[PDB]
């Protein structure tokens, strides 16, 4: 590669990330915050995805 | 390392597993079921 060349010998970096959904304990996860726990009654829930 | 040698050369032993190794596939908890 050289600076001036055509976008087809143009370098695109890339950083594929592959998320794995088995099912197993989660560690990474989304930024979102979490309310308190309601038994009992009717709710939506998300437990760690 | 230091490599020792005095050791007896004979054949492998063989015997019967019976029914054992068997272990949990997955991470999911089942009960009361039969999987494939």
């Amino acid at each position: 590669f050289q600076p001036t060349n055509g976008v087809g010998y143009q370098p695109y970096r890339v950083v594929v990330l592959s998320f794995e959904l088995l099912h197993a304990p989660a560690t990474v996860c989304g930024p979102k915050k979490s309310t308190n726990l309601v038994k009992n009654k009717c709710v939506n829930f998300n437990f760690n995805g | 390392c230091v490599n020792l040698t005095t050791r007896t050369q004979l054949p492998p032993a063989y015997t019967n597993s019976f029914t054992r190794g068997v272990y949990y596939p997955d991470k999911v908890f089942r009960s009361s079921v039969l999987h494939s």
